[PDB]
């Protein structure tokens, strides 16, 4: 009783801990997604140029 | 398991801006059609065509 | 981190394309209902080809006729106008395959739904990949282990053989069939367990299981919702053999669980009869025999000719109320390799397992187990059969013979043998310790239901006493005078210790 | 491998051992402009309506609109048969039996822009190469959802099919995310 | 605002409409049909699409009584799939298969709706927790766990109690745990709907003024119904729990009642589709419409939609299909033996084939697991020594399997239920029993402390305390 | 020309049209070749059954539907499939087409009979009747085969059939000089892989030189196509056939299953557009046992002796299949569900196995008086189990009290051990002799053995050995 | 779908209807197949009035449907 009643409040640490950094890396993600607008449109061009010969 | 899973979201998220890339790729080229004249890129296409009949009477 | 370096993989992407002169065959829908699209034109069209509509729900083309195809929807195609330019891919059904599979829930159209990620994938494995050649493969003549006692006691499998588990529902199969994959723990087994059409709570439940028990570091997962379509519910299992098929080729011997095959049939009797193709018997579509064929019959034992590895097989398929005289369950007994069978009267009985061997056979025996188990106890099976023949008989138990009371306590003995707890895989060397401790009498005058308590103690005896043994004949393979006795040894003892007490 | 479709073929055949072979093609044009009315359509396809009257009926827009005997018989046949209920695909594919046992390759090359018409003749000879058919009936129309490209369609009706307007931005968008 | 334009087939309840030829609706979206009627042409001829058949014809389902309307009717494409209302409109309206309120309340706010059906929850938005909740009814606390979140299977065939044993079950859990608690009836005798209806109305889990408070959404289904009626009103009722456990983020109750129906009206309505038949009779897709109705029942990761679902078994035929792919698709099979209710008892339930995965010793703890294995050992040797002591007689075993049969017997009639709804029917105020009845009923049966008192000494009376005090009246009354 | 189109193809059945100069007859091989996925040079070969209308034909495919697309060219042989018959055809394993599926070297294709022939018409048979002895003990007690015969294995779910026809192989292929083949059609793979390895083991097929293999084996798949099914047992038959004439010599034939080629045959004709018959199968059943059984005759020309397994689905009678197949039999073993779960085996119900060759004045009026009281107290006892399981031996009266001890030993006595099943059992087999079975029924029915146990007689090959193994078990009731 | 679709006899048929008459000389083949067939014609045939086939393996007709006899 002692070993998992210990194990389980680490695993919930760890699921504390899994969530806070996958809130990290998704709002990171998003932010640098939402970021350079320009080089869309740069790479929007350059499939123009691949596209139309 | 979790830490592979953020790298599970990190690509998936390298898709997401890669898609909304290829959106603004599909307005660049609408666009480019809009500035694709309807006798100059017409003549384009013509000459294309001819070119790609070449290539299907070579396949 | 995004937007800030991928521009220039864009442009890798985009630059370096195809803009290819691919002639295409290319059709106008007719007509799709309920899960088929029988498609006007596409003449040249391969049956078998993935067929690509507007949507993105490719389908596979199985039927055609002069003026229709006969094609599928794997993944439902609910909104498909009537004329769409569906055209076909060209190839027939390959499947990508790597080793970075090895622990992600992947759908029959080779997908992740592990949610790890998309995994990069070379090869292009066929769906109708053939059998491997008749004088191509050798024999079953290597173990391959269970993990549950009876099994590989009386109705041994092994590494090539395909056994079919089999019975009725809530009796454990897929039970058993988690139990013997995570006995693969440092046997080089590829297990891929194929879950078809059931519940994906079921399913997330066994993952669930398998991350506690580690096993999903190599197993592979297909699972099938009951939701998705028939098509990929029938298909499934045909990926699942092409990805063993993977790992079998390089060396790799692999095993794989279908779960179950019944659905399976369901499922594809279902697109057959939307199909117009027309039913044989018990409404099903006759060639579910075809189709069971090409499935199983693509695992088997390669030789040391083209790798030497295995693909043993458990196909569960379900039979309601015990029949064998289903339809399904009587096609498949006819292609496997013998048949297990869990009755609901053994299992809740406590036989759990519930493999009565009296209609439960293994039919490549003992060539394909342990030269040691061999040497002890081959005979058990039929004394087993021949003392619940005999128990059935001792029904009228009035004035038994002397001899037939100590066969049938004998045989009793054995039977309490065959329990085992909930998901305990005894060692193998193990099973030949209870199964020379059976076999030898040595129980036959200790208590009869103390028995369980009897085996705990005497492995716990010998695993900490004598654990040279174990070794020495796994190493061996064989029941020699040493394993005699150091098992008559830390028998005497251990007897001593349970009768006091 | 139809009822319209073998019917269509039977007909092709009598035309073609007959040699009336496009004295039956402008005759089931002119046959299926007049069906395109629907009351002589829904006059011949009622079966309540009697059979000798619409013999009589057919006879008479036979002689009058004069015709091929031999499509003339044919959909006496087919009046007889019952099958005159089926006129509109039976036609509709008896000018395609027509154009296969005449060799006659139909290829509607849609695109965005008018091509030049040799160029319809260079693509022509091209998809002849391609084929081997007699005649590659060249069908043009504008499309305005194709981008730039050509875009061929040939084969039996819309079977083999190639594509240069949206085809390649397809290509760039598909193989690009992979 | 979609394409408008002319039904050109009825056959009964199905139907075929054509259309402009340019664009032709989705496939599972609805439309309505305008039609006609006596007086007035309602829009009560609601209608959903089924296979588009060709020359720019979709073949299409009903939703309502389709008489009166004809060939050429003025159809409009409502282009959406079946919106249905959602939120706490929903709360203690008895509203219909496309969701507006019969309860002769007023039309529910659609500032929030949703489409019929959708696609299946995800691997991962499956829960992990194999979630128990008990009920108070002893034989399923003993043998047959409940996994909450996932699929509680009701079988049985009819005159079995299996809607009497789901409205004890809803007179518990109603004023139990659980949030939003949305009865759903698949073909329900209406006249028993609007019966538990008014049974939430007096119990007052529902509310008669200011309905939004609760947490109760009966929305039914009658028996009544056309066949597209009833093959649509699962989907509804399951709309809403979705609902609720995505926006709500709740645990939800879900009593459905008997999706049975709702397959034979999916096999009745292929029967008019041309669909070739299956297996005795059903559609040949009677499996993936039981897979869409359960895979997108899901505990999800925040709300654990424990689904009461019982299926109509006919004519007591555990291999028919309708049963087969049900009881593979859910957790707690409960069949309901008919000859258990012949014998009297009530519930009516084997303890064989009643089942659970939840029945497991890291779930209920290994001493309930071998509790509920030492009933159910006993009970199978004692039907494997009934089907050959009913011929020749009771004596002719030995004195233990004598004992033993006593003994089964004896959890037999302990396991009688008096049910607290069934007062009304049979006469007994029913009672209330947990854990600690679990455990110790089991242990003085098993143990032989109750090994005298007769086979009447522990009938129809859940605690065990109350059967030895049954037991002393009986015996003080000679 | 003869080339022509594939209209439609569903299945393995094959809808092929053709211009009106040519329509071929049925049964005729047409090869789709040249194509596939890779674009090999892959044929498929198709054979015709239904030829509907317009020049057009529905076909059956020997090989896999996959590869080939509607549209596209096939060249008739201008004549039935034809199969690589001779002395040379020995040896190697080879295709329903004949293809040599060994990979190694073909064997010379040069004498090939047509695979589609006619039956012998019994002027032609060889009305010879004859007593053939196997050495296993049950067989050739109470159903002797005729050494000319049928022979048929009415098996039950995968019970002892195959590893029964391994045994019967082993110990006949080697006393017969003359020729033997085994036909594997639909057999499952592995199983005849394992019969291939035996028969290396054995030498019968002389792995390191061959064509004095006096064993041929012909296998089909069950992973094949029905399309192949349905013919395999007809090249098998027709190896068998050209040894039976041309070569005119004992010819042995061991094919299986049977009923495979009825499935199969059945699961093509449901496509090909044909009705349904009664349960199982093709209305067509009766006359494709009508060309095997006809063409499987022991000839004035030349011998044959054709062992086959039955599979009978759900383990019965009843179903048509072996209601037609008992009628084209003549010696049949029956095995049994229930003496496969005691173990007991050949696990053959003698009360159904029965032969023609079972005539008093043809086994000797002694021997057929040992099988006639054998069969008696053994049907008495089956008649009398069910009541025992309800009333009690110790009840049940003491004149048939004896005999349900006495069959209960004669049974588990004529279970007997086999030299390939040892796998199964533990004690290398044995090959019994017929005086020897006799001798020992004639101790255990006349009541002169009732003093042993009956575990003496289990699993033993003769009764001096069961009088051994008795002695043993009595010494170690002392120990 | 329909009986005689075969477009051969139908050839025949639209080169010479021009009249009111049957067929009752003989017939030919417009179906065989399983030791059956389905043969045009001779439209006069008995119920069981045998058949003389080509290549003289004769049979017996049963079926006599309109355009069909089988
Ligand atoms: N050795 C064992 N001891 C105790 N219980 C067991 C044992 N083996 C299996 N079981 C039980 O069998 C129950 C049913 O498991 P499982 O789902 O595999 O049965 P099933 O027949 O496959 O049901 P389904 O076919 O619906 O999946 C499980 O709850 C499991 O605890
Ligand atoms: N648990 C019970 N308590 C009291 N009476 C019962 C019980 N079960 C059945 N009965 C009696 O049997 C009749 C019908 O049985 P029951 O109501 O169980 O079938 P049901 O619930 O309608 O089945 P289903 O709801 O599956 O159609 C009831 O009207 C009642 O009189
Ligand atoms: N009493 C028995 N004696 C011999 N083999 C047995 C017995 N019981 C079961 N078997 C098994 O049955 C198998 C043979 O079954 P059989 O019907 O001959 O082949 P299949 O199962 O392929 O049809 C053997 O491989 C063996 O393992």
């Amino acid at each position: 009783l002692e070993v998992e009643a210990k194990l389980a409040e680490g695993r919930k640490k760890i699921e504390v801990e899994l969530q806070e950094a996958l809130g990290s890396l998704e709002q990171q993600k998003e932010d640098t997604i939402k970021s350079l607008d320009s080089q869309i449109s740069a790479l929007s061009d350059d499939i123009v140029k691949k596209v139309l010969p | 398991y979790k830490n592979e899973t953020i790298q599970f979201e990190q690509q998936k998220a390298i898709n997401q801006v890669r898609q909304r890339v290829f959106q603004q790729a599909l307005q660049g080229a609408l666009g480019t059609l809009n500035s694709c004249l309807n006798n100059e890129l017409h003549l384009r296409t013509i000459n294309a065509n001819i070119g790609m009949f070449g290539a299907m009477n070579e396949i | 981190i995004r937007a800030d370096e991928i521009s220039k993989i864009i442009r890798e992407r985009i630059e370096g394309y195809n803009r290819e002169v691919k002639v295409v065959n290319t059709g106008t829908v007719l007509q799709v209902g309920d899960g088929i699209a029988r498609i006007h034109g596409l003449d040249e069209v391969m049956a078998g080809e993935l067929v690509e509509f507007e949507e993105g729900t490719i389908g596979i083309a199985l039927n055609l006729e002069s003026n229709n195809v006969g094609v599928v929807l794997m993944g439902d195609g609910l909104m498909i106008q009537e004329g769409s330019s569906v055209k076909a891919t060209g190839r027939i059904a390959q499947i990508p395959v790597s080793e970075a599979y090895l622990g992600r829930v992947i759908n029959a159209l080779a997908k992740p739904i592990d949610g790890r990620g998309e995994i990069t994938a070379s090869e292009s494995r066929l769906i109708e990949s053939p059998a491997p050649g008749i004088m191509s493969r050798r024999s079953v003549y290597e173990p391959l282990q269970t993990g549950l006692i009876a099994i590989d006691a009386m109705i041994p499998v092994g590494r090539g053989q395909r056994e079919l588990i089999i019975g009725d529902r809530q009796t454990g199969k897929t039970a058993v069939a988690t139990d013997t994959i995570l006995n693969q723990q440092g046997q080089n087994v590829i297990c891929v367990y194929v879950a078809i059409g059931q519940k994906a709570s079921s399913v997330a439940q066994v993952v669930t299981n398998f991350q506690e028990r580690g096993a999903m570091e190599y197993t592979i997962v297909v699972a099938e919702t009951a939701d998705s379509p028939a098509t990929l519910q029938y298909l499934a299992p045909y990926t699942g053999a092409a990805l063993a098929e993977y790992f079998m080729y390089r060396e790799r011997h692999t095993l794989i669980i279908y779960d179950d095959l019944s659905k399976q049939a369901q499922a594809y009797r279902q697109m057959s009869l939307l199909l117009r193709r027309p039913p044989g018997r018990e409404a099903y579509p006759g060639d579910v025999f075809y189709l069971h064929s090409r499935l199983l019959e693509r695992a088997a034992k390669l030789s040391s000719l083209l790798g030497e590895g295995s693909m043993t097989a458990l196909p569960i398929v379900e039979t309601q109320a015990g029949d064998v005289s289903a339809y399904i369950p009587t096609n498949v007994i006819s292609i496997t390799d013998g048949q297990i069978f869990l009755s609901a009267d053994l299992f809740n009985a406590g036989i759990r397992p519930a493999i009565n061997v009296g209609i439960s056979v293994s039919r490549v025996g003992s060539a394909a187990q342990i030269k040691a188990m061999k040497k002890v106890a081959g005979k058990l099976k039929l004394e087993l059969a021949q003392f619940a023949e005999l128990e059935a008989f001792a029904q009228f138990a009035s004035d038994l013979d002397k001899a037939t009371q100590n066969q049938l306590a004998r045989g009793q003995r054995l039977r309490e043998l065959l329990k085992q707890p909930q998901s305990a895989p005894l060692t193998v060397e193990e099973q030949v310790m209870t199964i020379y401790t059976g076999t030898n009498g040595y129980l036959d005058s200790l208590e009869l239901d103390q028995v369980r308590k009897y085996l705990v103690e005497l492995r716990t005896y010998v695993k900490t006493n004598k654990p040279e043994f174990q070794e020495i004949i796994s190493s061996t393979k064989t029941f020699t005078e040493e394993a005699e006795a150091l098992l008559k040894e830390a028998i005497q003892e251990q007897m001593e210790r349970f009768l006091l007490q | 491998d139809s009822t319209a479709s073998r019917y269509a073929s039977a007909l092709a055949d009598v035309a073609d051992v007959t040699g009336t072979l496009e004295a039956t093609n402008s005759d089931v044009e002119k046959l299926i402009r007049i069906f395109s009315e629907e009351p002589v359509y829904y006059f011949f396809a009622n079966p309540v309506i009697s059979i000798d009257n619409k013999r009589s009926v057919l006879d008479e827009i036979i002689t009058t609109s004069g015709l091929q005997p031999h499509t003339a018989n044919f959909i006496n046949i087919l009046i007889d048969s019952e099958r005159i209920n089926l006129v509109k695909e039976i036609l509709n594919e008896f000018e395609d039996v027509f154009n296969k046992i005449t060799g006659t390759e139909v290829a509607v090359v849609t695109s965005v822009v008018k091509l030049e018409n040799d160029h319809l003749a260079q693509i022509a000879k091209g998809v002849q190469k391609i084929t081997g058919a007699k005649n590659v009936r060249i069908k043009t129309v504008i499309d305005p959802s194709l981008v730039a490209g050509f875009t061929i369609r040939y084969g039996n009706e819309g079977s083999k099919l190639v594509d240069m307007s949206v085809k390649k931005q397809l290509e760039e968008i598909a193989a690009q995310l992979e | 605002k979609k394409n408008l334009g002319r039904i050109a087939q009825i056959i009964g309840p199905v139907l075929d409409v054509a259309f402009p030829p340019g664009k032709m609706p989705n496939i599972y979206n609805a439309l309505i049909v305008k039609g006609r009627d006596t007086a007035g042409q309602p829009m009560n001829v609601t209608c959903e699409v089924q296979q588009l058949l060709g020359n720019n014809r979709v073949r299409a389902v009903a939703m309502s009584a389709t008489d009166g309307l004809t060939r050429g009717m003025e159809v409009i494409d409502t282009g959406a799939p079946l919106s249905v209302p959602v939120g706490g409109a929903t709360l203690g309206r008895i509203f219909n298969v496309l969701g507006e309120p019969v309860d002769n309340l007023g039309p529910v706010d659609t500032r929030t709706t949703s489409p019929i059906h959708r696609s299946a929850p995800a691997f991962t938005q499956l829960d992990t927790k194999l979630s128990i909740f008990e009920t108070g009814i002893k034989v399923v606390d003993l043998l047959a766990p409940y996994r909450r979140g996932g699929k509680i299977g009701l079988f049985g065939g009819a005159g079995v109690g299996k809607t009497v044993l789901i409205m004890e079950l809803i007179n518990n859990i109603a004023k139990a745990h659980g949030g939003v608690s949305v009865f759903g009836g698949v073909g329900e005798r209406t006249r028993e709907g609007n019966d538990l209806y008014m049974e939430m109305k007096e119990s007052g889990v529902i509310n008669e003024q200011n309905i939004a408070e609760s947490k109760v959404a009966l929305v039914y289904g009658q028996m009544n119904e056309p066949p597209g009626a009833r093959m649509r009103v699962g989907l509804t009722a399951l709309t809403m729990a979705e609902y609720f456990r995505d926006v709500n983020e709740q645990d939800v109750l879900l009593f459905i009642d008997n999706i049975f129906r709702f397959v034979q009206a999916g096999s009745e309505v292929s029967a008019l589709l041309g669909r070739m038949p299956s297996a005795v009779g059903y559609q040949p897709t009677l499996s993936t419409e039981m897979g869409s109705l359960q895979e997108r029942i899901t505990s999800t990761k925040e709300g654990s939609i424990t689904s009461i679902q019982a299926v109509y078994v006919p004519a007591d035929d555990l291999t028919d299909p309708a049963p087969a792919t049900t009881f593979a698709h859910l957790d707690a099979t409960t069949v309901l033996s008919r000859g258990l209710a012949a014998k009297g008892i009530y519930p009516a339930v084997d303890p064989l084939d009643s089942t659970s995965t939840m029945l497991q010793p890291r779930i209920v703890g290994e001493e309930h697991y071998e509790i509920a294995q030492r009933v159910k050992e006993t009970l199978q040797r004692y039907k494997e020594l009934q089907d050959i002591i009913a011929i020749l007689g009771l004596d002719e075993l030995s004195e233990e399997d004598r004992l033993t049969v006593a003994r089964a017997r004896k959890i037999e009639r302990f396991l009688s239920q008096p049910f607290f709804v069934a007062e009304v029917f049979t006469g007994s105020p029913g009672k209330y029993v947990g854990l600690a009845e679990t455990i110790r009923g089991f242990q003085l049966i098993l143990s032989g402390e109750l090994d005298s008192l007769p086979e009447q000494a522990f009938y129809l009376v859940g605690n065990i305390d109350e059967a030895t005090a049954k037991a002393m009246n009986l015996e003080m009354e000679s």
